[PDB]
RNA sequence: CAAGGAACUCUGCAAAUUAACCCCGUAAGUUAGCGAGAAGGGGUGCUUAUGUAAAAGUAAGCCGCAGUGAAGAACGAGGGG
RNA sequence: UCUGAGAGUUUGAUCCUGGCUCAGGAUUAACGCUGGCGGCAUGCCUAAUACAUGCAAGUCGAUCGAAAGUAGUAAUACUUUAGAGGCGAACGGGUGAGUAACACGUAUCCAAUCUACCUUAUAAUGGGGGAUAACUAGUUGAAAGACUAGCUAAUACCGCAUAAGAACUUUGGUUCGAAUCAAAGUUGAAAGGACCUGCAAGGGUUCGUUAUUUGAUGAGGGUGCGCCAUAUCAGCUAGUUGGUGGGGUAACGGCCUACCAAGGCAAUGACGUGUAGCUAUGCUGAGAAGUAGAAUAGCCACAAUGGGACUGAGACACGGCCCAUACUCCUACGGGAGGCAGCAGUAGGGAAUUUUUCACAAUGAGCGAAAGCUUGAUGGAGCAAUGCCGCG
RNA sequence: UGUACCAUUUUGAAUAAGUGACGACUAACUAUGUGCCAGCAGUCGCGGUAAUACAUAGGUCGCAAGCGUUAUCCGGAUUUAUUGGGCGUAAAGCAAGCGCAGGCGGAUUGAAAAGUCUGGUGUUAAAGGCAGCUGCUUAACAGUUGUAUGCAUUGGAAAC
């Protein structure tokens, strides 16, 4: 089983769009020449299958997959509890 | 212009006509299968698709996809 | 029957989209230019990259007429617009290509360069 | 068809070929997959050493030698270790 | 009233164009109210079906050169005193 | 283990802040002067401006018939293919206009893909039909031709028989949507050429055909991260966001479609502006790195300009087709033809960047069992002090 | 392509040198003429009747089949200061305050482990750069082998 995965913990902003949720990710990277460390946001997309209704504050995990549609590209893999 | 292109201009036309004639009879058989549904009609459709599946007129994956979507409506029962 | 101060289309590649009559030539009080008759004109609308700027005065040969004119053999040719070509003082157009059909009565007067460059003479 | 061909890597008047495992639809002296020894077809008396390692793999998963490559495959004994292991 | 379209003339005077309803679309400028119906375009007839409470609306079809088929409906743009 | 040089210049004179300039290399360089040779490399950066002219991918008779020609009394044998047919034509050449983005570098997944020639291995390479080039006759034009009616053969096409396993669904159970099994139903496969043998019967060899099972290979799709300036660019976007049914596509997918909702991106810079092919690399620097993307190589885009689609497995095709646009050329006024950013060469610009040169001898590619053919790819020669090096 | 090359092969010093500067920076100095005029110039600046700066002559030196000038890139330039700059008087602290976002932020214990460190694996085309070597009569040059770098993934560590 040689398919790869990107385990990136995110945060669900809003699923107002029907059965589709918006997740936010914070990757920490070193600035190329200043050597300082900064963390940036990059919103991602995963559609609600219906198992759990993620409200505000739900932070989950994401796995790769085929292109499900334009601007909707990844699917949920593992869900972590609220806070 | 170079000689070895207008010769191909002659050869292509007749097989273009032949392939169009085959494509349209595929299409009319498929229409026949929509207007009435039975095993015999779709079996004719399978055979007629496999005729071109031997050659490169229709892409073979197209043939399989269409016959799959036809067995899909066969599966109404 | 193109007359004095008659804006009319242009039928070559000089870029002279809209041109008006300024005087009909050949005699006093001509007041009419049938097929073939040479007129002087003044370009009132052109294309930016044209060999003739706006406001020049030039002589032109009419080719197409809306009113038409009876021909000798009985036929009566008639177009649906007014056209011309931009000649340069002997017989030759200021352009290289001619758009649309051109009448035949230009054959006798001269202008054989136009008929050579014409797409289809009628 | 992936073809074992010649690549004239060298100065003027001095060809110096590295034997190449390159596809048919590739120009001369272009990018390839694996390297096959080299050649200096001006110096004689075994100036034509070849790796013998991945060339046999290429032949065993599809490869087409050429006449100048036929020559090199002849003396070194590639045929007597290839066509018999074929069976 | 054919062709031309202000060449008339002291001046587009007079005459000519647009015109109703519905639908797109509307600039510069401004005292922020306006400009503005700005400008510039599209549809209307009949029949069936679908329309909803009526009708507008929508789909299909038919006819004529033409479908507020007649009658009644704003011609604008730019600059200046 | 690598390696870091300064100097002149504001003052009556001094220290400092600070700017300018020079001492070092490098060029797709050019200009002035001078100029002997050899070797190596390089030689439009301006106009992806327009082009006189010649050559740039054709091959195959052991595919076909037929034609022409030669030996032959004849039978026959040999040479070429105008045409039909096989492959090649999509590689190889050139240029960098466009493109600020999954275009490129790079790491990946394709449970989303396909891939003829090449590769392991298997089943068969049966029998019919109907057609058409060429030819002839005619119409018709100087020709390009075009059209009209008969004639043909094939490895051109089309049915038919049986499918080893496939292809797709039906049924049963297996494993962590994939894969494998069992049974059923439907369905589709060829082409023969040359040769040996064989009195024959028939058997076989080489070249060829289809269906199959691994691959090699190539192309395509998607994502990560990186990959310009500009806020004297604040909102941008309505197939845009998401779902449903269908179609479509090699495959995923608002890609399209009929229905529903208004959503989505955006200061961590959306949208816009201008800029630019990206990368390896070259020059410089000790270095962090600054800088151009030369020759060359991987990837990308293009073929007068703009669209469309056939065929091909692979093109939306640099010297294929249709259409339109612009330009040019030829003509017998009836009509046509073309797309030098291929190699040379011309015109213009520029200050400036070369021979209308030879050969497949070698690599190669393509075809052809084989002889062999084409190659302005390539290899060579001519020119240039343009650069590096050596010798006078 | 009789090609390079070889061969006591023929003759013969015969068949071949220019270029820039000379006040300093920066090695190289005298004379004649000109006399704020002609002209020079990268910077400082030279000449209004003794000019080592202008023009020439002689001489000298710096390169040399190339020498100079112009144009572009990096350096020197720490003159964009991450390595590697300052803000009283030399350019530079907003007139001051309340303050969202963001940046940074006391001590102690545990966990996870993104960063952080190290282990393996894969990968990062050739040429080119570096070093060795080989072959060109030797460098110019051609070729061989070795040589970095980054990323993904995987085993750990657990100071911060």
């Amino acid at each position: 089983k040689r398919n790869q995965r990107k385990v990136l913990i995110g945060i669900v902003k809003s699923t107002k769009n029907a059965k589709t949720a918006t997740v936010q990710v914070e990757s920490r990277f070193k600035h190329p020449l200043y050597h300082k460390s900064v963390v940036r946001h990059k919103k991602y997309q995963a559609h609600n299958e219906g198992e759990v209704l993620a409200k505000d504050g739900d932070k989950v995990q994401i796995v790769e997959t085929r292109p499900l549609s334009a601007t909707k590209r990844f699917r949920i893999a593992k869900i972590i509890e609220r806070a | 212009n170079i000689k070895s292109n207008e010769k191909r201009l002659r050869q292509n036309i007749k097989r273009n006509l032949n392939n169009k004639g085959q494509k349209t009879k595929l299409k009319t058989n498929v229409k026949n299968f929509h207007k009435e549904i039975n095993l015999d009609n779709l079996g004719n459709v399978y055979s007629q698709a496999d005729r071109l599946a031997r050659k490169g007129i229709i892409s073979t994956n197209r043939a399989r996809r269409l016959k799959s979507r036809n067995v899909a409506v066969l599966n109404k029962t | 029957m193109v007359s004095f101060m008659t804006r009319l289309n242009v039928a070559d590649n000089t870029g002279a989209k809209q041109v008006g009559i300024i005087k009909v030539l050949g005699s006093t009080r001509k007041r009419y230019a049938f097929l073939g008759d040479v007129v002087v004109v003044s370009v009132k609308d052109a294309i930016p990259s044209g060999m003739v700027k706006k406001g020049q005065v030039l002589r032109a040969v009419i080719v197409r007429t809306k009113k038409g004119q009876q021909r000798k053999d009985g036929t009566h040719l008639k177009f649906d617009d007014n056209a011309c070509v931009l000649i340069k003082e002997d017989k030759s157009p200021r352009g290289t290509r001619i758009f649309g059909p051109v009448a035949r009565e230009l054959r006798e007067r001269g202008y054989n360069k136009i008929l050579s460059l014409a797409v289809e003479v009628v | 068809m992936v073809k074992i061909r010649l690549m004239r890597m060298g100065r003027v008047h001095y060809p110096t070929y590295r034997i190449v495992a390159v596809d048919s639809r590739v120009k001369r002296d272009g990018k390839y997959i694996a390297l096959i020894g080299h050649l200096n077809p001006a110096l004689k008396e075994n100036k034509c050493k070849i790796d013998e390692a991945v060339a046999l793999e290429w032949l065993n998963k599809g490869a087409k030698p050429t006449d100048t490559v036929r020559s090199l495959f002849s003396q070194t004994g590639l045929w007597k270790k290839f066509v018999e292991s074929k069976k």
